[PDB]
RNA sequence: GUUUGACCUCAAAUCAGGUAGGAGUACCCGCUGAACUUAAGCAUAUCAAUAAGCGGAGGAAAAGAAACCAACCGGGAUUGCCUUAGUAACGGCGAGUGAAGCGGCAAAAGCUCAAAUUUGAAAUCUGGUACCUUCGGUGCCCGAGUUGUAAUUUGGAGAGGG
RNA sequence: GUUCUUUGUAAAGUGCCUUCGAAGAGUCGAGUUGUUUGGGAAUGCAGCUCUAAGUGGGUGGUUCCAUCUAAAGCUAA
RNA sequence: AUGGUGAA
């Protein structure tokens, strides 16, 4: 409907073709050192960058262990189009959905495909309670309704239907989930596609009179906090996923 | 009458301007101006009729906070009967058995449960469905509670009296 | 109908450039009342306890038509529902006649939301920073074809 | 006897405000007359209209294109005093707190979303936590009884026997 | 973009901050304004550029620092008096009408704007609120103002610099 | 007469050199209609009709010379 | 003549 300019395509042009260019040299170079190609790089290990509050950073060396995390989307880059190779990772894990969250475990495989994706994401360690109030208090559940159709997929409301779904393992109520979540449970995975998304709630979500300033300082907020470093050697940036 | 204009004049551009007034050191320097308020903001603080930011950034977020530190009522015994317009609040009455483990008789029968699901809103004075759950995980979630309690809030100011 | 002086107006920036103008101006806006005073507080604060000239649009009309006639503008914008026509109908020709560079815009309200006043009627900058010298020497060329070539008949349209 | 609608007219205010300044006194439904008179003189319409103005001085002030003027004007900004009438005395509030509690915690449960802040999601989690910790502290419950639609507890703050719904 | 915001024009309020009516009226500043009455006559001449009529101020008012008066070897604001002078001048040159410079005295204060960009910082002011030492002093807010508030300056020049 | 601030790289007083260095328009005035007039050269006032320029304009002068810069405003005696 | 009064 809306008539397309030429500055606004040129723009998304733009901005598609820096980020494959990255996104091409940040593939190679994680397949370079998966094949051990530590002749000529510019680091022979990784980094985990972590912002905490005044603003202070903190950088530490990856360590081979894994760890419960959590993903949501940040909505950007503002003007770049997802390349397929970017787009494929990102339908995968089922975080395309703006604002929308999952839970996933750090392995030693994993670590690279989030660097690809680092950006397009924010990620953390959320605390226990954190943790335990989302999963209490919001995550969805896909189930096949009373009889026919399987669109409900509202919220955990009884327990007896986490019994009937799975019955087997043991999981019997969201407190299950719960400790399978935080502890490196064996259920992780199956519970994990149980629950597909985490529709976590989003911004001010409207424009108003003062909510034009909020949104405004949010905006320029973000900046200050997130930074599109484009690196390829980037070291992936950790924040207080908990502030929400 | 009606003839179009003619540039005679401004076709030839200017070269040079039409004034040689020496430019002013101001316009090389800082103006007096700046200085002079700068003095004036200097003496209102030193004279302590003005306060600097810095000071300020405290009153606004180390002070002001202190609130709520006073006894609202303090010693009071009287109620409000000078004036018998406080209608009561009505608050609602003792639980009526609609517990999560209720005495068998009052398990609803299919018969009974479709009867009360037959009737509407505003006329299921028994608002609650009986039901006997030996096991606490067996619990359904309730999702009309919100509603309920909104009805309420909105019957409290909201009837005539 | 109007002389051929009048509606020398009604032909005025395009959306696209009076945009990029905008965007421009919008970059030098001038330090308001409050910038100003808490900035000065910081000063004599500083002082108590112990840069170059600040490049700002002009838009005050006695000192953007002190500016023209000296060549030290670079652009000027003319505001076209000025309720007092007289006192734009010289500043045009006289612009021309002094070969500066000028762009009309629609609005006496919008051209003033670029300085924080209610209006203003007209706008011009003389000084520059290099990262906005390009830019602005950009638009003040593409302002040329924009209006000038385009409208060198404009003494027809009585 | 007048009306909603004559009340309206004559203390020129909205309809939420309207409601809002009710709720504040209490004025059930047809109006009472002779109360409206009374509320003819009340400090929150008069911060009411005042956020009012300043809302449209800060759409003003963002059309305009000015962020700093926009963060000083909103920078630049209570029912304290209004508890001081409509509750006499402290067992009369006691004997209310009870829909006050029901509320809170029925807030403290609702999960954050555009139409309800999470500040407020926030505030009342920790005014019911407080309360909690206050109950154990004191141990003045009696009584606990579990519901379909949550636990119905109940407190005898100076023999109030308030009765709190858990949900 | 079928919304939304900037403004500009004019209304609405037993909203806040403000002023005028009238009286008095000898004199002052303007408008309108006749007749009896007279030389032998009424359109100029004369009652009269008056009384009455109308509008607006003070204890005094108006005027007041030249687009002045003069022709000399020049004076240097306005105003009142004597003189200039019952002269110059006007009029069936008669009857009658009727000025001014210069001179002397009383008193002599001269000034403020438009017309040049502060532009290296509307820095100006009203109003509201909060305090004080209240014919006023200050923190904060809004509005007025850029279609112009702020340094001098009315030709005796003045301004930017050394 | 006795005191507090005297502040701030502020204001402004004077000798010499350099560069710039504005001026009031339906206004003056030509004609006409009524008025003022002791007014021989309107001396003015109001309408009507057109409207002037800055090495210019106003008032006088004997061939031409003498003096100011209206069309903005304030001020006790 | 100017300023006013009321009415077969």
């Amino acid at each position: 409907n809306k008539f397309v300019r030429a500055e606004s395509i040129v723009a998304k042009t733009l901005a598609t073709s820096r980020e494959k260019e990255r996104i091409k040299r940040v593939s190679i170079l994680e397949d370079k050192k998966a094949k051990n190609e530590t002749q000529h790089i510019a680091s022979g290990k990784d980094f985990i960058l972590k912002i905490t509050e005044g603003l202070i950073r903190e950088k530490t060396t990856y360590d081979g262990k894994p760890a419960l995390l959590f993903i949501v989307r940040v909505r950007g880059p503002l003007a770049v189009n997802i390349p397929n190779k970017a787009f494929k990772i990102l339908s995968l894990l089922r975080l395309v959905e703006t604002n929308t969250g999952v839970f996933v475990k750090l392995t030693k495989n994993v670590y690279p495909l989030l660097k690809v994706i680092a950006p397009y994401v924010v990620i953390g360690k959320p605390s226990l309670s954190s943790i335990r109030s989302l999963i209490q208090k919001r995550g969805r559940i896909i189930y096949k309704g009373e009889n026919e159709a399987e669109p409900h997929e509202i919220v955990l409301n009884d327990n007896n239907i986490v019994e009937e779904q799975l019955g087997d393992h043991g999981i019997i109520c969201v407190e299950d989930i719960i400790h399978e979540i935080a502890t490196m449970g064996e259920s992780f995975s199956v519970c994990n596609f149980f629950l597909q998304p985490f529709k976590l709630n989003r911004e001010v979500s409207g424009f108003g009179s003062l909510n034009r300033l909020r949104k405004i300082k949010q905006r320029e907020a973000e900046s200050r906090t997130r930074q599109f470093s484009n690196a390829a050697t980037a070291p992936v940036i950790e924040v207080d996923i908990d502030s929400l | 009458p009606y003839e179009p204009l003619i540039d005679w004049f401004t076709r030839h551009e200017e070269v040079m301007p039409l004034t040689a007034v020496p430019e002013p050191k101001r316009r090389f320097v800082p103006s007096k101006n700046e200085a002079k308020r700068v003095m004036k903001i200097v003496r209102a603080i030193r004279e302590g009729r003005i306060i600097p930011p810095k000071k300020l950034k405290e009153m606004k977020e180390k002070e002001k906070i202190e609130n709520y530190q006073y006894d609202l009522w303090g010693d009071s015994t009287e109620t409000n009967d000078h004036v018998m317009h406080l209608r009561a609040p009505k608050l609602p009455p003792p639980t009526n058995e609609e517990s999560y483990n209720p005495p068998e008789e009052y398990l609803l029968s299919p018969e009974e449960k479709e009867a009360w699901e037959n009737t509407e809103y505003s006329e299921r004075e028994r608002n609650f469905i009986p039901q006997k759950y030996s096991a606490l995980r067996k619990v359904p979630g309730y999702g009309e509670s919100i509603r309920e309690r909104f009805e309420r809030s909105l019957d409290l100011y909201l009837a005539p009296r | 109908k109007v002389p051929p002086t009048i509606a020398q107006f009604q032909y005025t920036l395009d959306r696209n450039t009076a945009a990029e103008t905008f965007k421009l101006f919008n970059k030098y806006r001038p330090e308001t009342a409050a910038e100003k005073k808490e900035r000065l507080t910081k000063e004599a604060a500083a002082v108590a306890e112990g840069s170059p000239k600040p490049y700002a649009v002009k838009y005050g009309l006695n000192h953007v038509v002190a500016l023209i006639e000296n060549k030290k503008a670079k652009l000027v914008l003319i505001a076209n529902d000025v309720d007092p026509i007289e006192l734009v109908v010289f500043l045009p020709a006289l612009c021309k006649k002094m070969g500066v560079p000028y762009a009309i815009v629609k609005g006496k309200a919008r051209l003033g939301t670029l300085v924080n006043q209610k209006t203003s009627a007209v706008a011009a900058l003389t000084e520059v920073r290099a990262e906005d010298e390009a830019a602005l020497a950009k638009l003040v060329s593409t302002i040329d074809a924009n209006f000038a070539d385009k409208y060198d008949e404009v003494k027809k349209h009585w | 006897f007048i009306t909603r609608s004559q009340a309206v007219r004559k203390l020129q205010v909205s309809l939420a405000d309207f409601r809002r300044l009710c709720i504040f006194k209490g004025i059930y439904p047809f109006y009472y007359a002779k109360d409206i008179q009374y509320l003819m003189h009340e400090p929150v319409l008069a911060k009411f209209r005042e956020h009012k103005t300043f809302a449209r001085k800060l759409t003003r002030a963002l059309g305009r294109g000015e962020v700093s003027s926009a963060k000083r004007l909103e920078e630049n900004r209570t029912l304290d005093h209004i508890i001081k009438e409509r509750y006499p005395s402290f067992p009369d509030a006691i004997r209310d707190i009870d829909d006050a509690l029901n509320m809170l915690f029925l807030f403290s449960n609702l999960p954050s979303t555009n139409q309800v802040s999470s500040k407020i999601i926030n505030d009342a989690q920790k005014i019911c936590n407080q309360w909690l910790a206050y109950v154990a502290k004191e141990r003045l419950v009696r009584k606990v009884f579990v519901s379909i639609k949550g636990v119905y507890y109940q407190a005898n703050i100076k023999g109030e026997e308030v009765r709190w719904l858990v949900p």
